[PDB]
């Protein structure tokens, strides 16, 4: 309601004995959100991810990392190739509208019967042996027909997958082993052995193959969100460098709160954040318009009430402490009776020039009471 | 002696909630009662 | 915690898990303060 | 005679620009208030020093 | 193409004092007026830097790489011109390629089939009274790669300068959580045979997300197939070290002075 | 024990989505048409 | 213990005692066959040591 | 944490089950740590 | 004996230097304790000094 209210919210007394008395911290709110991220021009390598020569084998998996490119999702939602495009931790439409710390793709072939296997939480020996996806798996998984451009009629046998293994492998674990499986009680020395399998089987895809039994060329896009200063973006978020106002500031990823400042300190070529004595940000350069910004977090101090007693009187004066009545202004604010002091800003009392005994002590030489 | 952060209207210890408030009697007032 | 940074613990978890990151860093910070206010206590009254 | 005086926004200090740790601040009570007791005492003491 | 070329005289491996050598920024954090505290893979200062010749001789083996590397050469008409980075060198797995042929830099990662003494060569003056690259004996066969760097098109001399040497050049080779680091200076000089006593920063020039295990590497030099002359350059391998380094950055903010905490 | 107030929510949902109605999750049950939050008092109950 | 050909009914659970020998528990926890292998005082890889 | 003794932790757990054990300790004594050197500190005072 | 040593009696994992003791271990003991709780005598498994 007033300072006054705050004090005996402070103390948790309905009357206030005659003092000063510090009350919740003053602290500029900023004025907006910015972000100031490098120049993106090329887009991402779809045409590699999808349109490669061969795929990879699901026993072994290939995983293409996607970076420093403008990633775009609307060619790969409104292509009507795709018989599978899911996504198990962001929205479908969403893709584009959206930004990324790291990207990869997870590309591999496998029969539709095992498409099944490649959501997160699954078991049976793909999801066993060899491709299993984390339990919080972020991400999407992208699949098409492909008998036009990967199978020979006599079954196209260079795709293989796993059917055997010590253990249930690990999310994102790929493995490439050949040694021999001991099915039996018996050890196994040399290349081959009785009653073992070889742990490898290739597929029969041919051309003729009914649907869901022809080559599903499969791409996981494995993303991961905000968390980190990011190496893929959509075509979009970049926005106009304001100045001298508090802001939500983000820098290549750097989020904080501040006033933002043309700095006079350099950086070499290479350098992008700045640092004081207590490894504090205390500069970043736009990445953008190469140019040296101070930062500062937004204006801020104790809050002081000055109060003769309640017994008194209900009039208070405030103490903004280190703060520049300049600043004041963005919360009293009538004035035309503030007063800088050495202290920090002065508002509700009225200076005077008469030198008198102190009697409730402000700071910097400065003292203040209740009198006509 | 030398001194930092002395309280007058003016970095690291600013911009962490941590304050330095200023002494009562200015170091004239305390020249002249000396 | 996975960083001291604070609005990046914001950003790499959701609530029920970025409390249990959090929490550490109030831990921690509150007995850097309580530690702090510990030796200028001691050391105001040598002054005193 | 005297040493500076100090005083810390203990919210700002531990939880400065996050709403989400002030709320789990709270979590811990008096602390914040009692540590702004301590350093306003001894702040309060430089001057009668 | 792939050739053994063993016309060598017999030399001991070397060894010289690593001074105040091998600092690198360890972030691109900028500092200043600060002597900031930072534990890192540094070239321990002092100790002892395992020295190479090319002359008469031509020293070029294949070395471990072992928590990063620190490479420098003292140099005239631009001798050394690549490395080999990698696991099995022999196209069972990926593996690094850099190189500095007369047109311009590349950069590769695949699955490369390295030769036993690989080399770049080059005619020495050879009637055209230009210097002529023409041997690239490296590699006979690259099958899958995943990353291709080529520096825009230029004109490097191959030139056959004489005298001492007159350039260093300075790298750290760091391979952390598949991301290669390569951090690099070049400073001139007047000297005949050493290591230069002095101060440097190797700024962070590039960073390859590669995705490799390099457990070793391999220097390629520029060289009918046997009996040639070797152009003269010396080349410094040492060993980078957890070690806690302090580090002065100047008003510039620039490392100017570091402190090996042990 | 006792309560002041009970309710008994009653749904059909996949197999799947049954991670999805703990508090702290999202997913389209948790994100769309059924969320609990994040100091949910209460028990979950689910059969085939 | 665990290639016994009747086990106990769970009410009448049996209790073998396992002394003066060498316990090679790699071989257990290295075997697929066991859907479970939950330890509650030590982890399973440490086991030998 | 499930010892006293350090090494009997590191003798039977792993790293990621290891380091929630070790943290109890770590947290337990070097708030004694802290309690010893302010009641050391305090007292001191008393001795100058 | 008498030197530096990583030693592991029974998985009682430790460094230290081993000396021959004149403390007189009952039977059914093979550690002795500190005020620190920490292993300061041990009875080698082999050889039962
Ligand atoms: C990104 O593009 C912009 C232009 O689109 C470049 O910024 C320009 O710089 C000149 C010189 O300061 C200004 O006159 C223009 O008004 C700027 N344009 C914009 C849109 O900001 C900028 O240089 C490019 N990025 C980099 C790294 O060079
Ligand atoms: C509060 O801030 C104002 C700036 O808004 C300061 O005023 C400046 O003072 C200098 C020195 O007299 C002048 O050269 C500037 O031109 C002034 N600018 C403006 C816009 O006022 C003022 O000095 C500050 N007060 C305190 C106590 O720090
Ligand atoms: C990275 O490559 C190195 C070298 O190929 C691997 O280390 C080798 O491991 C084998 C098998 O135990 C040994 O026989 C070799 O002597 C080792 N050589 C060296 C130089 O280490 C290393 O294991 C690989 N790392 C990973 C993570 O695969
Ligand atoms: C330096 O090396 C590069 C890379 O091996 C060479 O570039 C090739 O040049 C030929 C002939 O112009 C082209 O057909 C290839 O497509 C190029 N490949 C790449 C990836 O650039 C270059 O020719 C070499 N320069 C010299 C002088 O030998
Ligand atoms: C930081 O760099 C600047 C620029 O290189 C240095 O300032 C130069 O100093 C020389 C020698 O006094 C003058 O001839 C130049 O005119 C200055 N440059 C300009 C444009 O003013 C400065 O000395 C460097 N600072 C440090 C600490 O080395
Ligand atoms: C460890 O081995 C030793 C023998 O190598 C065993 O101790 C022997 O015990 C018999 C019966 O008292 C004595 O006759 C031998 O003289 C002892 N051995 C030696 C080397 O002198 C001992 O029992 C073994 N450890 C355990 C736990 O049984
Ligand atoms: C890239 O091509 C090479 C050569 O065709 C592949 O290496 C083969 O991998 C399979 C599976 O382990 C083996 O049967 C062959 O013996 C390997 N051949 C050679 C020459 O080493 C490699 O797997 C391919 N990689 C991808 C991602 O397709
Ligand atoms: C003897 C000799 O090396 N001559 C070379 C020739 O082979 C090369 O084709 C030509 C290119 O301009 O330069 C000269
Ligand atoms: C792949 O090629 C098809 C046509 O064969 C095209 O429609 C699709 O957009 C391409 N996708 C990518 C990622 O290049
Ligand atoms: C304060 O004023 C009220 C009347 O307004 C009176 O009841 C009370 O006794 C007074 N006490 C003092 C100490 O002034
Ligand atoms: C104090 O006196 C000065 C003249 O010495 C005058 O300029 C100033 O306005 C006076 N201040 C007040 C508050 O009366
Ligand atoms: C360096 O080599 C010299 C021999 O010239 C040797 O005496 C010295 O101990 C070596 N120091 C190190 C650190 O290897």
């Amino acid at each position: 309601l007033d300072p006054l209210s705050e004090t005996k919210c402070t103390l948790k007394s309905f009357t206030v004995e005659k003092g000063i008395y510090q009350t919740s911290n003053f602290r500029v709110q900023p004025t907006e959100s910015i972000v100031r991220f490098p120049n993106i021009t090329n887009l991402c390598p779809f045409g590699e991810v999808f349109n490669a020569t061969r795929f990879a084998s699901v026993y072994a998996w290939n995983r293409k990392r996607i970076s420093n490119c403008v990633a775009d999702y609307s060619v790969l939602y409104n292509s009507a190739s795709f018989s599978t495009f899911k996504c198990y931790g962001v929205s479908p439409t969403k893709l584009n509208d959206l930004c990324f710390t790291n990207v990869y793709a997870d590309s591999f072939v496998i029969r539709g019967d095992e498409v099944r296997q490649i959501a997160p939480g699954q078991t049976g020996k793909i999801a066993d042996y060899n491709y299993k996806l984390p339990d919080d798996f972020t991400g999407c998984v992208i699949a098409w027909n492909s008998n036009n451009l990967d199978s020979k009629v006599g079954g196209n046998y260079n795709y293989l997958y796993r059917l055997f293994r010590k253990s249930n492998l690990k999310p994102f674990e790929r493995d490439i082993s050949t040694e021999i499986y001991q099915a039996g009680s018996t050890p196994c020395n040399g290349v081959e052995g009785f009653n073992c399998y070889f742990p490898l089987q290739s597929y029969g895809f041919q051309p003729t193959n009914g649907v869901g039994y022809q080559p599903y060329r499969v791409v996981v896009l494995s993303f991961e969100l905000l968390h980190a200063p990011a190496t893929v973006c959509g075509p979009k978020k970049s926005t106009n460098l304001v100045k001298n106002k508090c802001v939500n500031f983000n820098f290549n990823g750097l989020t904080g709160t501040g006033v933002l400042t043309e700095s006079n300190k350099k950086f070499l070529p290479f350098q992008q954040f700045g640092r004081d004595i207590a490894d504090t940000t205390d500069a970043v350069r736009d990445p953008q318009t190469l140019e040296i910004l101070d930062i500062t977090p937004c204006s801020f101090g104790g809050v002081s009430v000055i109060t003769p007693g309640t017994n008194t009187s209900n009039q208070v004066a405030v103490l903004y402490q280190g703060v520049n009545c300049t600043e004041v202004p963005v919360a009293y604010s009538t004035g035309s009776n503030v007063f800088q002091t050495r202290a920090g800003c002065l508002i509700g009392a009225e200076h005077v020039n008469n030198s008198y005994e102190c009697d409730i002590p402000i700071g910097a030489g400065i003292c203040a009471s209740y009198q006509t | 002696v030398t001194l930092a952060d002395a309280g007058f209207i003016k970095c690291a210890q600013k911009f962490n909630g941590l304050t330095v408030l200023p002494p009562l009697l200015t170091d004239e007032m305390i020249a002249q009662y000396t | 915690a996975i960083s001291s940074v604070l609005n990046d613990i914001l950003s790499r978890l959701d609530k029920v898990e970025a409390e249990v990151q959090i929490d550490r860093l109030i831990t921690g910070r509150l007995q850097s303060l309580q530690t702090y206010v510990t030796q200028q206590l001691i050391r105001a009254a040598e002054i005193r | 005679v005297s040493m500076t005086k100090t005083s810390v926004d203990c919210t700002m200090y531990i939880c400065g620009d996050s709403t989400e740790c002030s709320n789990l601040l709270l979590q811990y009570g008096s602390f914040c208030t009692q540590l702004n007791r301590a350093l306003t005492g001894i702040a309060v003491e430089q001057d009668k020093n | 193409q792939c050739v053994n070329l063993t016309t060598r005289t017999q030399l001991p491996p070397a060894y010289t004092n690593s001074f105040t050598r091998g600092v690198y920024y360890p972030d691109k954090v900028f500092r200043s007026s600060v002597l900031h505290s930072t534990q890192d893979l540094f070239l321990p200062f002092f100790s002892n830097v395992t020295w190479f010749h090319a002359i008469k001789r031509f020293d070029n083996p294949v070395l471990p790489f072992n928590d990063g590397v620190y490479f420098a050469s003292t140099e005239k008409s631009n001798i050394i011109r690549g490395w080999i980075f990698g696991t099995t060198l022999d196209s069972k797995t990926q593996s690094l390629l850099i190189v500095n042929n007369a047109t311009n830099v590349v950069i590769k990662v695949c699955e490369f089939q390295f030769c036993n003494d690989p080399f770049l060569g080059v005619y020495y003056h050879k009637n055209n009274k230009s210097w002529m690259e023409s041997e690239f004996r490296v590699y006979s066969s690259a099958n899958n790669c995943t990353f291709e760097y080529v520096s825009q098109p230029f004109l490097m001399d191959l030139e056959g300068k004489q005298g001492n040497f007159k350039n260093l050049r300075e790298f750290v080779f760091k391979n952390i959580d598949g991301y290669f680091k390569i951090y690099s200076k070049h400073t001139p000089i007047n000297l005949v045979r050493d290591l230069p006593q002095g101060f440097s920063a190797l700024e962070p020039l590039v960073d390859l997300p590669i995705g490799i295990n390099i457990t070793r590497f391999q220097t390629l030099l520029a060289l009918s197939s046997s009996g040639w002359t070797a152009g003269a350059a010396a080349y410094y391998v040492g060993y980078l070290q957890p070690r806690t380094f302090l580090l002065k950055y100047n008003e510039n903010g620039t490392i100017t002075d570091a402190v090996d905490c042990a």
